[PDB]
RNA sequence: UGCCAGCCACCGCGGUCAUACGAUUAACCCAAAUUAAUAGAUCCACGGCGUAAAGAGUGUUUAAGAAAAAAAAUCACAAUAGAGUUAAAUUAUAACUAAGCUGUAAAAAGCCCUAGUUAAAAUAAAAUAACCCACGAAAGUGACUCUAAUAAUCCUGACACACGAUAGCUAGGACCCAAACUGGGAUUAGAUACCCCACUAUGCCUAGCCCUAAACCCAAAUAGUUACAUAACAAAACUA
């Protein structure tokens, strides 16, 4: 009639097996498909093992070069007084453009990490925006 | 999960993301594998045990015209079909 | 299949056997494709492929599983537990 | 080519470590004032980690501090000094309901 | 191990000093054999001079 | 087309960076007697209560101000081998939306 | 025939309806041999050591053997042996008041040279900190202070050297308190037991011996891997 063993191996696997074996004398509608279009991985059950000993996760972590500007934002003027929105998909927030003008600041040449934040913060006084410090 | 890890882009603030490149390449083939069962006269289910989208999916299923089962799920349904629903039972060919 | 009466233990065993089907590689349809060396559990068994003209020199269990599935060249070795289940 | 792939730098955002009451200041067996607080004033007895909330390398200093001045006569040992009852609060026991 | 000996004879008693002279003694004398079948020249001067 | 590495880094959610103390807005899709279930545009819904000022326009897609302190509230338990989460995000109300 | 007479290589049979005893019919298997008895061929571990018989109480070293890629002297805290010291409790002892005080599920016995309060040596034991997890090779160590001090330029190793809780022995000193043995009370059919009261060895210090533990984290040392893969249970599996 046909198999019911989950850890022997993939549906397809299982099916044209038994049909070359001759028992199943259906060829059931949907392993045409399957062979025509495959997947990208064949479904073989695997066991779900545990992580012992020094071996880690190989995900890295999501981080940019602007991340570490927004930190020095974060960390002087906390939250802007702007509200974030995440319903529009082009949202500028304060923080970004502080980082926008940090980029283009830093591209005329200066080095020195106060400079570029002190200006910065001249640049946005100067849009009209406010940036309270914090403390 | 420790089978997701490939299907993961990246870890975002203890936030994983998940590739969306790999997740058009797979999506791309279940929806290409979908419509061609469903050329076929092929029996489609719905399986969701979700108590905030069960109207929903539910009503999706009725305008595609296809079965849904967003309820709770008897044990020998889809195993023991001919006691549960009837003496001869023709089982969905995709499960979605 | 387990039940009260011995008849009746029969039958249940002969429709759930069918349910449970493998298919077996058959090289040549007279023998294994290569030794296969497996320990399940507590059970120890070994299996040698064997040319044509020696056949079915193995445990009396396995002879009998082997005539069924089609093999008919082997050798087996069986050590450790010899429960028939495992 | 793509440069908006992450590039592999330790987490900007890291907070820094909370700082126990008495990290980087020294404690003495003589200022009974400060050993004082760390003190049951009904019974005597010293608080625990739970209940001071110092770290593990400022707890230790303390007890040895406190049972020093015990024994060479700078402090009481079955009640808190009552010159010093009116220092302020540090512990996080209630006793008054 | 000079150290050990001027301590031991003071505390008799003490046992965990005692293990220490010992061990002392049994990893100079591996070490003394050691410098014995690479460079006999140099144990023959340390041997004559530290009176081992 | 534009690459999907691209789109990570022009997001309002990468934008945002720690979860903690951020003033986000939100929109309430679903009301109970007491309980607002507001959808602040991230992975799940928060759950706040109706204030005792102005309750009687706090209804069905309305906006309103958030604190977000956890993006989702999730923790580990000694004996379990995945943490179990909880579904929804913590966060606070600030009043209603100043249009 | 009726657990009788008897049978069996192992498991077993016979206790008035035995395919197992004895005889009969029939059958099976060897065959000029068949069966029994004793020797021999063969047969244990290139398998195992948390729970099964099995990691020896610990460390160093000798004989011996491994090295082959890389890399590695540690460390706030209660190691140990000396010297000095005492906070809280208890007792000798004195004063005062009271006639009762101890004890149990309930009592008796014991005490009345007693109990309560105030004043107070010696001996012994080390509240809270400790919801911390440090030191030592193990057994062990957690009141305070000082002195001396924790091997190896960083593998394995015995029957050899050194050590080893508690109980026990020999000699001297200490004795608050606890306490085998012993005596009394109670319980019980009996109670040379559980329960109550008294007291000794002894628990303690100095010197010597004994060398035993569920000395158990029942998991040997050094380097590693998370691959392969669930007997059961437990503290997941494995390689050199
Ligand atoms: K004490
Ligand atoms: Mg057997
Ligand atoms: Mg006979
Ligand atoms: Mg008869
Ligand atoms: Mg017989
Ligand atoms: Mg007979
Ligand atoms: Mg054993
Ligand atoms: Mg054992
Ligand atoms: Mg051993
Ligand atoms: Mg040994
Ligand atoms: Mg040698
Ligand atoms: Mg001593
Ligand atoms: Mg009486
Ligand atoms: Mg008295
Ligand atoms: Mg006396
Ligand atoms: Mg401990
Ligand atoms: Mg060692
Ligand atoms: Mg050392
Ligand atoms: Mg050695
Ligand atoms: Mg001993
Ligand atoms: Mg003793
Ligand atoms: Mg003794
Ligand atoms: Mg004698
Ligand atoms: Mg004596
Ligand atoms: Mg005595
Ligand atoms: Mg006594
Ligand atoms: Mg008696
Ligand atoms: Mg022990
Ligand atoms: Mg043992
Ligand atoms: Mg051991
Ligand atoms: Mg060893
Ligand atoms: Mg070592
Ligand atoms: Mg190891
Ligand atoms: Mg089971």
């Amino acid at each position: 009639a046909g198999s019911r063993l989950e850890t022997v191996g993939s549906i397809f696997s299982r099916t044209r097996d038994l049909i070359r074996a001759g028992v199943l004398k259906e060829k059931p509608l949907w392993l045409d498909i399957y062979n025509a279009f495959p997947p990208l991985r064949e479904p073989v059950f695997r066991r779900p093992r545990l992580r012992y000993g020094k071996a880690k996760a190989a995900v890295q972590d999501i981080f940019y070069h602007e991340d570490r500007i927004r930190a020095k934002f974060y960390s002087a003027y906390g939250s802007g007084p702007k509200a974030f929105d995440l319903f529009n998909p082009n949202f500028k927030s304060t923080c970004q453009r502080f980082v926008e003008k940090y980029i283009e600041l830093q591209r005329l040449g200066e080095t020195d990490e106060e400079k570029l934040f002190v200006e910065a913060g001249k640049a946005l006084l100067a849009e009209g925006v406010t940036l309270r410090r914090v403390g | 999960h420790r089978f997701m890890e490939p299907y993961l882009f990246g870890s975002r603030l203890g936030q994983d993301i998940i590739d969306l490149e790999q997740t058009a390449a797979h999506l791309q083939l279940a929806l290409n594998f979908t419509a061609h069962v469903a050329y076929r006269e092929g029996i489609i289910l719905f399986v969701s045990r979700h108590r905030q989208f069960a109207h929903l999916i539910e009503t999706t299923a009725r305008d595609c015209g296809e079965y849904a089962h967003t309820r709770y799920f008897k044990g020998g349904l889809l195993t023991n079909a001919p006691l549960l629903l009837g003496p001869g039972v023709r089982l969905p060919d995709l499960i979605i | 299949g387990k039940a009260t009466e011995r008849a009746d233990a029969f039958r249940k065993a002969k429709n759930r056997a069918v349910h449970y089907l493998h298919y077996i590689e058959r090289y040549e349809d007279h023998t294994i494709y290569h030794d296969i060396s497996l320990k399940f559990k507590r059970t120890h068994i070994k299996m040698k492929k064997q040319p044509r003209g020696y056949g079915l020199h193995c445990h009396r269990a396995i002879m009998t599983i082997c005539r069924l599935i089609g093999i008919k060249d082997l050798y087996a070795k069986v050590s450790g537990s010899v429960n028939m289940l495992n | 080519s793509n440069e908006d792939l992450p590039v592999p730098m330790e987490n900007p955002y890291k907070e820094p470590l909370k700082k126990c009451i008495l990290c980087e200041k020294h404690v003495d067996y003589k200022n009974v004032q400060l050993l004082s607080q760390f003190i049951s004033p009904f019974t005597g007895c010293i608080y625990g980690r739970h209940i001071t909330g110092l770290c593990g390398k400022k707890q230790k200093e303390i007890t040895k501090a406190i049972k020093r001045a015990q024994i060479l006569g700078f402090m009481p040992v079955t009640y808190k000094d009552p010159a010093y009852l009116k220092d302020p609060k540090v512990c996080n026991i209630k006793y008054r309901e | 191990i000079r150290n050990y000996e001027e301590h031991m004879q003071k505390h008799r008693k003490d046992k965990a000093h005692k293990r220490f002279l010992l061990m002392s003694i049994d990893q100079r004398k591996k070490m003394l054999k050691n410098l014995r079948e690479t460079n006999y020249a140099v144990f023959e001067k340390i041997c004559k001079e530290l009176g081992i | 087309v534009e690459s999907f590495a691209s789109m990570l880094r022009h997001s309002p959610l990468t934008q945002m960076g720690p979860a903690k103390n951020k003033l986000v807005i939100g929109q309430i899709f679903h009301i109970v007697e007491d309980d607002l279930y507001i959808d602040f545009g991230g992975k799940f819904h928060c759950v706040c209560k109706r204030p005792e000022v102005d309750g009687e326009k706090y209804q069905k897609g309305t906006r309103v101000r958030l604190r977000l302190l956890d993006l989702e509230l999730t923790s580990r338990f000694l004996g379990a081998t995945t943490d179990t989460t909880i579904l929804e995000a913590d966060a606070v109300l600030l009043g209603l939306q100043e249009s």
